[PDB]
């Protein structure tokens, strides 16, 4: 939900960059030249920096040596149809190559097959200023790499195509990491009305990092392969470690939690890593259960939580989730719900991006302005 | 050890540790060419099913290249 | 508005949990000894639910009966290329499968023809555990079937390929359903400011459902073919049906309907399924066009709504609607603005997420303390 | 008939009756198989050009099978 | 910021208008006798409406004078391969036309290749009703064309399949246009509390239009050429000229500019077209670099503008920030900012769309709030 | 020139001048025909090879000419 405090940025500043000065008058040329040896080289560009230099595909090699030789040499009439084929194989991929651009206005997400093959991806990754670590890391999870890099169409020109593969930089690895899942937390009175509403807002991605929390609000933009969470930096707050206290004790002096007042009885589940959340409020039908035993649980009004042990399937109403089968271990910390410290009648009944101090600092003004009578 | 989960029916809300980091740190551009060929665009006669089949591919290259060229 | 009141939950997990269950130490050569006989077979998994299973590709056969008899017997040249067709043929599907499964990261939002092909997916539908009736609605929208389920590559080993595809689950049909467009409602003074504006929040789609009401606030994600609406249940709120009092009147004591208050005096233009509401405040042009007529109708400051028959164009400032011309009876409820009904000095000037019990009770609550005086 | 609609101008809002559902229930898995082959390195004399088609495509066969056993 | 005040309405309602046009009894046999002559002929629809008709291929001609008198002559024995190949050419578009539409549910959004090929769009542009200065802008950036157009599949009958591409019309063009940046503007007290924080909410695209200003405040749905900006419309508010003056000045009573009140000292970085805005908080790291010489610029606590000629990089905490490297003039305008008007004790600690009369106002009765005790 | 861009430091807001603009402000509609032949269902011998790889060329087109059907 805190989506709007983060800072925006251009994601292909990089690549436009590399290409603004692939555009320079001799650079297509120091290109080629360099790549006239072999299929891959170090050039230093014309702004310093370094880049690595791929020749993917050779078609003025093919096509000049190979296919119209034999074509306009005499009787125009060729004699083996396999050159149709041939041919018919690798130029697919300048012609794939130029529909993905044309579809996607030059810059494409997840990189294909066609701009980058698996075996040139793996030559580029290895062949790259990062320590060991990283080239593992990279040639392992391939598929993360091609989904969170870009291929910008750069230049065409001097019988030459031209386009910056933008890969990620992989920095930080191996830190630990937690995700936070929350869910309504509202009292369980008959009222039709007077029932208040709490929920916590920090929900999302949290890493450690570099003594602080790298905090990823939107949790979509953050892939999961086994254990290791692929995020961007760039779609994240920086936050001192202390947030994570918000765990432990909600109401620390260190840091303030940030929280969501509200007076909406809906029932809800969300459904986290080992296990569901069911807050179930009001006369809706709230049922844990199996594959093949059927109904296990029926959920008591509040907020409740199951584990993915036992448990295939959570239903709220008229809403069917399937939970995560993944294994590990879960614990429930028993507690009283916070919801229950709070005046109903002073209680905040809205306030969207909100703390508990300042909630609390609303709270004393209003008892402030009642005491004065 | 492995994924580990805790549910706080305190404040309810579940954290889910164990995992491990990755984080896209920062941006590696690397230049990737694919050299074409200026391929004189006629003069062959097209009475032959393959030469006519070769000479459809040569605008497909052609074209390919074209639209390309409209790129900018 | 109303699309963070919903539950999260996991998409794939029937999927990641069927894929689980098949890296078991076995349980590969179980689908393998069922396929033995067939294309087809229904396999009991450890897990203890009972699967569909197809064999859509036998290349290990072509391959090895086929192909490479013919070619390492003697003479590896062969004497006609429609082999080498007929081998481009039934090895495309297996490359595009690894090709969409390479830049997906293994799962695929529409199931494409190469995972599955529409005699396949029919075959797959008409061999469900659902009634006839729904089996005919989900053979005649293959596209939209497509459109709602995933395909997760599951494993590759023992000489077999396997992905798991999980298909939509269409339990509830037939019942109806309505959509339900809202569009700011300010006051029409003539001061530039101290102009009070409400909402109504409660947008999208209701359908009947078990004697509820499944809500959809982000109809967005809702496909329409000619009159069915095909939603997500996972997207959606369970609530009682009285919340269809909202629409005969938004001041029935039964059910409290969600408003929006704010003082953003800005002209806005809804399209509704038959028509277009107009919100025209300030000092901006509204009007309502005929596609051979021009200019029809000049829109007073307020919220104003026009049929689709004979108006094809609704102007706003600079923005241009074309409504849609679908055929219909239209009807127009006349009442009077509700915003008319409270004082702006007493008037919430900022609450996002609110109702109409809330708004009069901060409004008794504001009137109390202005009273201590 | 078929689609009514109907506009409430005391609350500001349309209400689009007559249409018909097909709710998302649930979900129904199926396991979808492909046999594959484990070629053991041919070798053949390269002369004719069609058998180096197939020896092409067999090495897009095995760079097909090698890429998916690399998602792991 | 302001995402949330645009309307919304039916994008395709033209579209499938000339469709259901197109089911009247005689209109598909009217497109096909204009183009028995020609490939391309304007006609009038029984709408009213004049559309320009494009025949893209000719499977009837081929099919059935080149391929069947081949075929079905004495015992379909062919004698040659290149009849395969020659049909599997001329085919591929129309396989890969249904492969579209079945994806897509019979709509798709980006145009491609397929739909209409580059040669067919600037043919189709350069006959349209529209100025020679519209033609050359749309003919010189088809992909942006493709990009905001759509194609619906229309009718199949009568030996004709019918498709309408549903094209822009760029009304407004060569009008001044500018982009606004925005980023959060704090107090730099040492305390870890009593941090009063205010944005500009009005973040993103201005254009001129019609004496009005229009505004896109979702700045991502805009593309950018070289300096020309692709908006749409229906994206957008319509605003008075008089809002530019919330730059030249921001406390005056012509126009109320909206802002945005918080008390999260985060830190975050703003990158612009030619620099980076950094609102550096807390004791966060904030650094401008260059990529030959590293750090060049540390970064002192509140908002500070750097400027893209000798940065290329901007850190903030463990977020990097890569800078647009396009070419222009930037300019600092020396102010005390704003923040440091208000009192901390008075300032609302809480609201997302404000303006500066509906904050100073709200100030005025805390005030008098406080001094009647 | 061609662009300017001006930082108020006293709001913490930047102004990018200097951009021209292409804004939509409508649509144009075109209908787009593909001339389809009704080839009649085919009866001879499939002995040949390249005949059954005709045959499967048909199927192809009068399936995706049956989906077009079946998408309404
Ligand atoms: C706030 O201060 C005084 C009220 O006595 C007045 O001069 C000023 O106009 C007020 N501004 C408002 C109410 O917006």
């Amino acid at each position: 939900f805190l989506g709007f405090l983060l800072g925006v940025g251009s994601a292909i500043a990089s690549g436009v960059a590399v290409c603004k000065v692939l555009h320079l008058e001799g650079e297509v040329n120091k290109i080629k030249s360099a790549l006239l040896s072999t299929n891959k080289a170090v050039v230093s560009l014309s702004n310093g920096v370094s880049v690595l230099t791929f020749k993917v595909l050779d078609l003025k090699n093919y096509i000049d040596k190979q296919l119209l030789p034999i074509l306009n040499k005499q009787s125009c009439s060729i004699s083996n149809i396999e050159t149709v084929i041939e041919f018919q194989q690798k130029n697919n991929r300048l012609l794939e190559i130029t529909r993905e651009f044309s579809v996607n206005a030059g810059v494409t997400t997840p990189v294909s097959t066609y701009m980058l093959t698996n075996s040139e991806l793996l030559s580029l990754i290895n062949d790259m200023p990062i320590t060991n670590d990283q080239k593992k890391l990279m040639s392992n999870n391939v598929q993360i790499v091609r989904q969170q890099s870009y291929s910008i169409m750069c230049i065409i020109k001097e019988e030459v195509l031209a386009y910056v593969v933008q890969l990620p930089l992989y920095g930080v690895i191996d830190t630990p990491c937690w995700k936070l899942h929350t869910s309504p937390l509202c009292t369980t009175n008959t009222k039709e009305g007077s029932n208040i509403c709490l929920t916590r807002t920090d929900r999302g991605w949290y890493c450690d990092n570099a003594g602080s929390v790298s905090f990823f609000p939107q949790a979509e933009t953050c892939k999961v392969q086994s254990n290791r969470v692929f995020c961007d930096t760039m779609n994240s707050l920086t936050l001192p470690s202390e947030v994570n206290l918000c765990n432990v004790d909600i109401f620390n002096p260190k840091y303030d939690c940030k929280i969501m007042t509200s007076k909406t009885d809906v029932s809800s589940s969300v459904i986290t890593s080992l296990g569901a959340i069911v807050s179930c409020y009001g006369k809706t039908k709230c049922t844990a259960s199996n594959k093949n035993r059927g109904i296990i649980k029926t959920f008591s009004n509040g907020c409740d939580y199951v584990s993915n042990k036992g448990v295939d399937t959570v239903s709220v109403g008229n809403t069917l989730y399937y939970v995560n089968k993944q294994e590990g271990k879960s614990l429930y910390v028993k507690g009283e719900p916070i919801i229950n410290f709070y005046d109903p009648l002073v209680f905040p009944s809205d306030e969207f991006d909100a703390s508990i101090s300042q909630v609390n600092e609303k709270i004393n003004q209003s008892l402030a302005f009642i005491r004065k009578s | 050890q492995n994924i580990t989960e805790e549910f706080y029916q305190s404040t309810c809300s579940a954290v889910s540790k164990g995992y491990l980091s990755a984080l896209r740190t920062g941006w590696y551009t690397s230049v990737i060419t694919i050299e074409l060929s200026n391929i004189k665009e006629n003069k062959c006669n097209g009475t032959d099913a393959k030469v006519k089949l070769i000479k459809q591919e040569l605008d497909k290259y052609k074209n390919a290249v074209t639209e390309l060229q409209l790129l900018m």
